[PDB]
């Protein structure tokens, strides 16, 4: 259930991001503020989205298809 | 707004805000008399039933 | 596969494929000349040791 | 081009009262192959 597009609030391409804020969360082990901040999400408006989401889609991806 | 109703933004809905699937199955399968007069799984003709 | 059952009439052969494969009975069989080319098509395919068992 | 079971998808291509368990493996499930026609959805 992957990142969301569009910010419901602004719209600003969102989600693209993501593996930039993965990552840099990781690497880097820096706080999510620090992390969105430098993201460059000034508002908070986007910043929600990210802040509170889950990609379900790697817990689906575990079955083996077909 | 007025008595507990409320407004929500199109635009939001729009880039998916609130949005669900939904599902719904069906059930069904043969039948036995027999001596097996049994029914079958084809496209009935106009003139068959 | 099912072989049908093979009748003879003068100087032909053919076979009755019953087939029966439908839902209902469908008594319909289909009476087909084998044409000469397949039997001797199917006899060119036949094991050596079946020879042997078939006495040839 | 007409039937796939589970976790051994292989083209089943049964036709009618032809022994529905999977050939390949003891499956009893045989999805029904997607069909090959084409579709549409509205972006919005
Ligand atoms: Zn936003
Ligand atoms: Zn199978």
């Amino acid at each position: 259930m992957i990142v969301p597009v569009r910010c419901f609030s602004c719209g600003k391409v969102v989600g693209d991001k993501w593996e930039s804020y993965l990552n840099l969360l990781q690497e880097d082990e820096l706080d999510e503020g620090t992390a969105l901040s430098r993201l460059g999400l000034k508002r908070y408006c986007c910043r929600r989205m990210i802040l509170t989401h889950v990609d379900l889609i790697e817990k689906f991806l575990r079955y083996n298809p077909l | 707004n007025q008595e507990d109703s409320m407004i929500m933004n199109q635009s939001s809905i729009d880039r998916g805000l609130f949005r669900s699937l939904f599902f719904r199955s069906y059930m069904d399968q043969e039948k036995k008399y027999g001596m097996s007069i049994t029914e079958t799984f084809e496209k009935p003709q106009r003139t068959n039933t | 596969n099912t072989q049908p059952t093979i009748r003879k009439d003068g100087l032909k052969l053919v076979g009755s494929w019953k087939k029966d494969r439908a839902t209902g009975d469908a008594d319909e069989p289909e009476l087909r000349v084998l044409s000469t080319e397949e039997i001797l098509n199917i006899f060119k395919h036949i094991s050596v040791k079946d020879f042997t068992s078939l006495g040839f | 081009l007409k039937y796939i079971c589970a976790e051994c998808s292989s083209k089943l291509s049964l036709s009618r009262t032809d022994a529905v368990r999977c050939k390949d493996c003891g499956h009893r499930i045989l999805l029904k192959a997607r069909t090959k026609r084409l579709v549409q959805f509205e972006a919005r």
